[PDB]
Formats: structure tokens, sequence, C-alpha cells
């Protein structure tokens, strides 16, 4: 035994399967319209953005 | 135009710029998948180390970025 | 709105062996002499210049990619081979089938340098036609102002060695050059020394500058002492040595010395061209297991 | 007025010494010495 002690810490993590519960009608919610935008054009692929 | 997704550490890239500076793209390693270097010419300013009345304006507003 | 398609036509049909080693590399860049759609097949390689009865040339070949149009192969159907346009400021998709292999990243630069390296690794010979089609040596643009330097220090020190023994040793050569350290990772390329008749031009040019550089330099000075003299160039003699300083320029006259200035700038605009200027290309986005790149091509 | 442009080949200072005012101050005091 050398002249002193010592204290260990450890983490360990621990996969859980929720319950949120959420109240009737509290979060009012706004539906915009989608646009769409192009980006990254070749000879060989034309790409969108929604 | 053909743009350019570049994917930042948020300790570098201060989280709030005035959205048309220029970039740079630092490179010395493919360490990862994909985590990506870019300096701003006021975090380049830093980077540098110069004096202070060489930029006598940007050095006071780098150094609250940083 | 504009059609861009090269579609080359051939006159035998192919082997079922050399259409393998064309489906291998489908993305790839080929250098192409016309920029009409309908053409034949002696000029999409580099044998339209470079060939085995010719001497082989670094010079000839880089003065000849930047006067060439540039295309990417699509789909490789026997006999008629498609290519596509390659056109100032396009966005288009590169594969990178290239032997040896260099790792490429994003954000980098592409410079079509000419392959210096072995055939086998460079070229694709068809039989039926008995032409050679040659790939160029596709690099990155730090690494080709590199692999280009450390090549052409071998070949100088490979011509004092047949010269004198003494005055080089083989591990000391070997060690320092045909190995290359580029982003983090290593690359020892292929020396063939089993005989580099490519970098013979340039290792007459660089050193015929070296010569007559020091020599040119003396002149130059003082022959614009002024009142008007530009600031700087008072700095620039403490840089130069002090063995060049010692120059009798009584030895040669001035029939002499117009013929050498003339000497000296010809080759010095002739010789930076060639470093600088080639087919360069940028690259945006690259995925190594696909080992597909999307590029934009730049003219200049 | 920057550490890296200290030694400018035209500084903004440029000595000027009036030589018949350097003289006399040499001579009158060299009489009082």
């Amino acid at each position: 035994h050398p002249g002193f002690a010592m204290t260990v810490v450890r983490t360990d993590e621990v996969l859980a399967e929720h319950i949120l519960y959420c109240s009737r009608a509290s979060t009012s919610m706004f539906v915009g319209l989608p646009s769409v935008v192009r980006r990254e054009v070749r000879s060989d692929a034309v790409t969108f953005e929604i | 135009p053909t743009y350019g997704d570049f994917l930042v550490y948020s300790q570098t890239f201060s989280p709030q710029e005035p959205l048309g500076t220029f970039l740079f793209s630092f490179k010395q390693e493919d360490n990862g998948s994909s985590m990506d270097m870019l300096l701003t010419p006021t975090s380049l300013f830093m980077l540098s180390g110069m004096e202070a009345a060489k930029a006598p304006q940007t050095h006071k507003v780098a150094g609250v970025w940083y | 709105a504009l059609d861009k398609s090269i579609v080359v036509n051939l006159t035998s049909r192919l082997f079922a062996d050399e259409l393998a080693a064309l489906q291998s590399k489908i993305g790839s860049v080929l250098p192409l002499g016309d920029c009409h759609r309908l053409q034949n097949i002696q000029a999409l390689g580099l044998g339209c210049v470079c060939s085995r009865e010719t001497s082989p040339d670094y010079i000839q070949i880089m003065q000849y990619l930047s006067k060439c149009t540039l295309a990417v192969l699509e789909e490789v159907r026997p006999d008629s081979l498609r290519l596509t346009r390659m056109d100032p400021s396009d966005n288009l998709q590169i594969k990178n089938v290239y032997a040896p292999f260099f790792q490429w990243d994003s954000n980098t630069q592409l410079a079509v340098l000419p392959p210096l390296f072995s055939r086998k690794d460079s070229t694709i010979v068809l039989e039926s036609n008995g032409f050679d089609i040659v790939f160029p040596m596709v690099v990155p643009q730090q690494l080709g102002h590199a692999i280009l330097q450390q090549l052409l220090v071998y070949h100088i020190y490979s011509k004092i060695s047949a010269g004198a023994p003494g005055d080089v040793n083989m591990a000391e050569l070997d060690l320092y050059t045909t190995n290359v350290s580029f982003m983090g990772r290593t690359y020892r390329l292929d020396v063939d020394n089993t005989d580099l008749r490519v970098l013979d031009d340039l290792s007459m040019y660089l050193c015929i500058l070296s010569a007559l550089v020091p020599r040119g330099c003396l002149r130059l000075l003082t022959a614009l002492v002024r009142h008007d003299r530009h600031p700087l160039t008072e700095v620039f003699e403490g840089v130069v040595p002090d063995e060049v300083t010692r120059i009798d320029l009584d030895q040669l006259s001035v029939p002499d010395d117009i013929t050498r200035m003339r000497v000296m700038f010809s080759y010095l605009q002739s010789l930076s061209s060639i470093f600088n200027l080639g087919p360069r290309l940028h690259v945006y986005a690259y995925s190594a297991e696909t080992l597909a790149a999307s590029c934009w091509y730049s003219p200049r | 007025t920057e550490a890296g442009r200290f030694w400018a080949p035209h500084p903004e200072n440029v000595l000027f010494i009036h030589k018949p005012t350097m003289e006399e101050t040499r001579r009158v005091a060299l009489g009082l010495r």
C-alpha cells in the first residue's frame, strides 16, 4: 500500500424508452409554401433543393 | 454558380458573420471523414499575430470573436 | 441550348481484351486535337506528338496540352468511342482511374501533366488500329509542382554519376528523391532506372540558365545606375554571392554579350510558362468510395 | 509609423545642417573656452 488512498469516478450510459406527454392544443403551427431552388447543375445531373 | 458544402467546428467559424465574407480552406491532412477548416479574413488576422496599428480596426473586432 | 458530344469512329472492330481496359477507366480526361464531333483516331491521345520511334519529349508535350482541347469519356461502345466536350467554366464529373494512384481530395486544383512514368501505367495499346492512345498524368497541382521537381533533381545527379562515380552516392540520391511526402502521406514512385529521357530537355535548360544567370546579372546591375534607380534594387546587392561580383567582363566582347543576353531572356520566358500554364481544373466535391470527383474546367 | 515599416528608403525625417550657422557657434564657443 502506498501512502495515499484514492477515489474513482466512472460514467455509464443507459438506453431508455421515454413517454413524452403533450397536452392538448398548446402549440399553434404555421405551414408555409414549399419553394424549389436548383443548385449544382452539371452535364451529368441537375440537382434541386425543396 | 457551383456551391460548396463545408462542415466546420463551431469554435473556428464564429457563429455570427455578415453573411458575405470571403473564405479560405486551410488543408493539412485528411484525418477524418469530413471535418473542414475555414478561415475568414478576421480569423486569419488572429493566427497572424501582427501588430495592432497594421490593421487598427479589425484587431478589436477579431479579439472579441475569439 | 448548345449540343456538345464528340463521337470518334474507327476502321476496325476492337478485341475482347482491349475493351476491358477502357471499361476500367470510363471517367477520364483525354486531350483531343479537334473541336468537331466527328474525328479520326490519330488525335485523341498523345500519339500525335509522343511515340516510341520519336525521341520522348517533355516540353513539346507541355506545349501541346495548353494548345489542345480536353474531353471526358462517357460510354465505350465497339467501335465508336463516345467522349463529351470540355467547355470553359463548365461543371462535370470525373472518375480518377490513373496509374499510379494519387489520392484526391476536394477543394484541390487538378493539373493535367504529361506522363513521365512507365508505359503500361500510362498508355493502352490498340492492336486493331495499330495506334497508341495515351492517358495524361492528372496529379494535384502542389504534387505536380513537386513530383516534377524531385525527379528533375534525380535526372541531374544520374548525369553526374555517369560522368564520374565519386561525386554522388546512390543511397543518398534514392532516399531523398523517389519518396514524396504530400498531405501527410508518402508515395514511393517507380524510378524506372532500368536502363527518364523525358526530362533531358529541362535538365539542359536549367543548367544553361545556371551558368548564364550570375554572368548576366552583373552586367544588368551596373548598366542601370541612375538618379531614378528603384530603391529595392539597393537591397538585392546584399543577396548576390561575392564570387559573382568579381567577374572581369573584359573577357567577353560586345558581339559576344549581345548573343548572351538574347540567349539569357529567350530561355527565361520559354521556361517560365511551361512550369506555369497548363490546362487546370478545380474540384469541389469528392468521395473516395465511389472515386467520383465533380469538377469545373478553367482554361488558361 | 509602423514597426514593420522602420527602415523606409525615404523616411519622413531629413537631416539639414546649415553650415554657416554652425561655424559661428563653433568660433564663438572656441573663443570663450
